[PDB]
């Protein structure tokens, strides 16, 4: 019976489990999570920045300028949008909005405005411009998008309407204007007196027209008519002319893009709370270090790269053996 | 294991071994303990940093989802984004799934070669001055001190050295 | 000269090859092939249900009513739909149909309408509805998509038309329309008496219209003529308006979708076999258990996943060593 | 192979084992037959039952064709949709081909492996009670009968009995 | 002290490096790099066959021809087509092109144009076709594109203006017609005579028409006006007709489709160089025996596959001992 | 590595043996010098051939990028088009870098593995005719001439035929 030295190996108390290809649930003496499974269930500021909450109002809402949306008449720089599945407050005045996605798809990438007033509605002298609607009441009465300007007869005349615009404000401009669709001839005629009208929009790149529509359609917020919404990106120094004789919904202010970036609109019903993250989701804010995530595929900011794992746990130790 | 060395012929772990992966346990006259070998167990984790590192490093070429929206006539374009979006998120999950269970097998297989190879090192060392117990411990043909101990666990055992008493000890 | 026992290995005949990345061709005791690479060559029943053959007919010949399409006036759910490369039985009167591919599109999803005769033809009683044309004649004399009115002149008067129906159905309904495009102002007369006449269609969401396009056309199927269908999806209590001073196509009827679900539009010649599958293919009906095929990307129901392998074979036994 | 044994310094394999992978051959005064190693050959089983379940698995989020119309005036679109699914199928069959490859190479080497570590294991044990061939035989030094082989095929051979036995017939 | 023989390994003086997963930087006897990563610089023959260089013209400059683009009058096959970014000479009459890129995307499978002269400017005999622009000048005189023809008033009068191709050429061919927008109705009276014009064209499968839009839009190579050109592909043995009563301009010239296969539009502010490849790339072109290559994804011909990577090397020998 | 052998028992490469990857030094009266193994060397040469062109191979199902343009009202679709050619741009890169390293990693082992493997068949001939010395070397227990290091290297050697010269040799 002599002396012995063994070559052996480290054992632990660790439960850590790890799984390969030719074995499942093994014990390993240590182990690397790698996948974050967390969030603090809130909307944040990213950076210290807050993102534009909408509430109620849609996008089209806010930029056209639905009464029930005056508290974003003017807004700071954003890091992200916020917009509720089925906004309350969009078109007050039903109708419809011309590539609306393709400008959602542009928002992904502005984080400000610079609201400037292209065609100040003092300046049509020769049309009325105090036309509202029973759609877009406050308190009480008829009002209109805050942002656009709806021209109607003034003396009972309405003469060809003509306004233009130099982009000289030094960044590519977002502008919308709109054509109103009658649900029937008497409103044509107390409203535009002209029959057969038209409303143009020229820049140097667009050319696009319209004929009014009349036609008694179902109600909408009341309303049979309908507006029927445009935009275009106005380049630096170049012009916009509209033209009309009946039936224009004018602009009188345009979005300079005052700053660009990677942004998104984020669709939630929530609100934002006073946190502050990196990694902002749909669910809530991620604040970890580790390279993957299975949060929401959806994300804004600083973020890991996201997996659907349930997990994923590295072995680093080596087999734990009683 | 590949190796056969953890939970083969070393049939279990040492829970009194808590400063390295793989070591040794000594045993005579003075006394017994345990002992990590250092020079192993720094090459194992150097490799296992390593590994993990390459892992994520590997992944972080990965696809990211963008928020787009479409129209009621424009399904076939939401569906073809959907499609790619979802395509590329099981094609990421499978790489990250697979990587990790394809390499969690070699870690543990390459802790049972490094155990292996250092059983393998202290065997080729002793030679016929020990018996193979066949439980990874060597039975020595001689006392050996703990500075006898010492020399076995750094490599300057002195077989040359000890060569004359064992045999004798081995025959008689 | 003593006793022994030796280690090895089993061997056998088997002639089973795989490869690995080191070698090509191995031999292994065992191995697990997981690569169908069958079918039985029929189009079947998918669980039971029957898909929709059209034969010669189009999606639009039978959603209009192609006269050649009468055994479709009526049909039961499907779990697919069939139809031919160029269907013979499409638009018999020439013309167009727009968002076309929108609609097949939709189908993917609908395993049932009911058809719903939402503006009967009895209550145009200002307008002649038995127009029709040699074109889709049905025994030797004119004759007209089935589903479909043709307005024209009454006592040589066209009045306003106007036919509104508001969706009480239960379910989404499809909803097909359509402008004639005349060859000639001759022509225009005869059936119309008007000029100058539109088609106006308008939900709560949709407001399309059109102005005939009279002009000389290469003939198709006999006619320089032309008749350009569209479509909506009307919402459940929603109410769709039909406006016109002349060239309105009318649906007579609506389809209501009474099942949702998988589906698919298979591209086939071919015809139902008297035979049932879980998983079908446009080359043939796939009964199996292995987690691959290579048969053809394109299959409905519960199938395997496909790749464009050629085998895939696993070693699960030991390289067979004679 | 990796671990030399399979077509390697035991030469061949034997038809006449047929109820296990991995196993005995053995020869005595009483006679001679083959008997597979139960538990080695339940473990390799276990294994590799695991690891074609494993492979079918994670390529169970495999990406679907869905079939779609595009007009005259949309090819781009139908040219993307074609890049997409086409591409998809690509990465799919990738996938599936490189990782039936590489576990086709890691399934023949574990097999390598456990033949090995099952010639290893009867080596510890028998130590210089028996010759190594170089065969995958061991050669007694003693006559070793049925009950005898049986205690060896099941990790019971007393060395510590034949010990003595032995030696004298490796010395005389 | 006896005799030995030693086992051992092959060393030698190779500095060459390879990664692993355990593992950076090793040193191994023997590897092989499998990446590509330089080309010649230039623009080259691909197999022989020159590519089509634009120059300054952009693809509607050379089809339509602007005059600035005589040089592409007549053009023989080519390989791949090279454009500047922002091509100086295109539409040298301001205005727009109608489903360009989905015409630009079909030039990737066009190698040949047959150039046929499917409407002979001198059988406009109503009709005066002489009719050019300052903006489009050649030697200080108005000119017009070179395979259009602009139809204005004849003694004061402009008849239905009808004209009509079939086309027996033997293979589809694109045809491009335009609708002239003028600035102002004086410009309208002066060049056709005639008011709420249009302009119609129809085939077996296409009936598109349009209305000329008057209005005053900024100023474009000193033009208000606008023409805006659309296009088609006309299927053998089918017929195109043109009818209109002002501001059609007309096709003189067709492009049969003469040779069809893999091709493509590089964008390249180069020019082509006297060289030859298999594997052309805007950056340069590629020959090479390895299986990937890092240059650029947008290459053209039978090249390698593209990777991101900056070094691809596969060990081969065994790691370099000292 | 691995398997202990490259960088391990054996501790450095020969500059001196020029032909092969593997192989023998021998020394004894006559003289010494290098001769590669040409047996395993050209098994393993043909399993690094086939290696190369397996890695290659499967990565000749790879996605191109076509040239295509859009409008400005056509941004989500340009931004589809350029996510899914980087999509897979991306995943192709991954499937190549991951592919090289992974194999890289074998490509190393195997080496180790042919070395280890080679010794052990040069050990299971030579038995106790031979001390192991611990470093990749025999020693021999009898004069080996030439002839006799020839038989040694092509797999010859007569244990049966040096077995009593040695023994005395090994105890006197
Ligand atoms: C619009 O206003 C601009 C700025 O005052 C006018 O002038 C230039 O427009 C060019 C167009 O590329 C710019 O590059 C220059 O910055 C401008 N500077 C000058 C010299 O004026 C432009 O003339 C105006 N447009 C019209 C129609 O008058
Ligand atoms: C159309 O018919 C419906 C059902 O009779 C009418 O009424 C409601 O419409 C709302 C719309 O959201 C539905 O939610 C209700 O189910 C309906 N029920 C009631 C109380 O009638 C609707 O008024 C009709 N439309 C018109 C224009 O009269
Ligand atoms: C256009 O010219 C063709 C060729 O002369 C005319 O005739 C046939 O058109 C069919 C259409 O599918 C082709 O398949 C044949 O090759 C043509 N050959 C014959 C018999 O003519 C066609 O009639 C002409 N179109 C018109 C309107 O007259
Ligand atoms: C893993 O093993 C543990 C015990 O070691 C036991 O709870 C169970 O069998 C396994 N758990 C899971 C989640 O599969
Ligand atoms: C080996 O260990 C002994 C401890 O007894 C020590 O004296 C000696 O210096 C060590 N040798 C090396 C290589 O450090
Ligand atoms: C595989 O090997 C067999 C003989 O073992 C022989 O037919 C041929 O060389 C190989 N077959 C194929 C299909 O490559
Ligand atoms: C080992 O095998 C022998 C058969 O001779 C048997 O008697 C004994 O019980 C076995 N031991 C174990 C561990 O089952
Ligand atoms: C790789 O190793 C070399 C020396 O072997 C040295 O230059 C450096 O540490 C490493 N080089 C790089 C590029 O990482
Ligand atoms: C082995 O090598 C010797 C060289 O001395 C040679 O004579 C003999 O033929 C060789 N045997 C084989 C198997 O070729």
């Amino acid at each position: 019976p002599g002396d012995q030295i063994c070559i052996g190996y480290h054992a632990n108390n660790s439960t850590e489990k790890v799984d390969t290809i030719l074995e499942r649930n093994v014990t390993v003496t240590h182990a690397k999570d790698i996948l974050e499974k967390t969030h603090n269930g809130k909307l944040c500021k990213l950076n210290g920045i807050p993102p534009l909450e909408l509430g109620d109002c849609s996008i089209a809402g806010w930029l056209l300028g639905n009464p029930e949306c005056d508290r974003l008449l003017s807004v700071p720089e954003w890091s992200y949008i916020m917009e509720k599945e089925n906004p309350r407050d969009g078109l007050c005045y039903p109708g419809s909005f011309n590539d609306y996605e393709e400008l959602k798809h542009l928002l992904s990438s502005v984080k400000h405005f610079e609201k400037v007033k292209i065609l100040p509605k003092d300046r049509w002298t020769q049309h009325t411009t105090t036309g509202g609607s029973r759609a877009c009441a406050v308190s009480g009465n008829p009002s209109f998008f805050r942002n656009m300007v709806w021209l109607t007869e003034k003396g009972s005349n309405y003469p060809v309407a003509k306004g233009s615009y130099n982009n000289t404000s030094g960044e590519q401009m977002l502008i919308i204007w709109g054509v109103h669709h009658p649900n029937d001839e008497t409103e044509q005629r107390t409203l535009y007196q002209n029959v057969g009208t038209y409303v143009s929009v020229g820049t140097s790149t667009l050319n696009k027209r319209s004929t009014p529509e009349i036609a008694t359609r179902p109600k909408v917020n009341g309303l049979g008519s309908r507006m029927e919404f445009s935009w275009t990106l106005l380049d630096m120094w170049d012009t916009i002319n509209f033209e009309s004789t009946g039936n224009l919904i004018a602009p009188e202010y345009g979005f300079k893009i005052s700053k660009r970036g990677s942004s998104g609109i984020m669709k939630t019903e929530g609100t934002l709370e006073n946190c502050e993250t990196k990694c902002q989701t749909p669910l809530g804010a991620i604040n970890t270090t580790l390279p993957f995530h299975n949060v929401h595929p959806l994300t804004i900011g600083e973020c890991p790269k996201y997996v659907k794992s349930e997990k994923l746990v590295l072995a680093t130790g080596l087999r734990n053996v009683p | 294991g590949l190796f056969g060395a953890i939970a083969g012929f070393i049939e279990g772990g040492w829970q009194g071994m808590v400063d390295g992966w793989y070591g040794y346990h000594h045993s005579n006259d003075q006394g017994s303990g345990y002992a990590a070998d250092k020079e192993s167990t720094q090459k194992a984790f150097d490799g296992i940093t390593n590994k993990v590192n390459s892992v994520i490093e590997k992944m972080n070429t990965q696809f990211e989802a963008v928020g787009k929206e479409f129209s009621n006539l424009e399904r076939r374009l939401e569906n073809l984004n959907k499609k790619m979006e979802d395509g590329f998120l099981d094609v990421w999950t499978y790489n990250a799934e697979l990587l990790v269970l394809m390499e969690n097998e070699r870690t543990l297989d390459f802790h049972d070669s490094n155990v292996k190879n250092l059983y393998d090192k202290v065997r080729m060392q002793l030679r016929d001055n020990v018996k193979e117990l066949g439980n990874g411990c060597f039975e020595f043909y001689h006392k050996c001190d703990d500075e006898c101990m010492n020399s076995v666990k750094n490599g300057t055992y002195d077989y040359p050295k000890y060569e004359e008493e064992s045999k004798l000890n081995r025959n008689e």
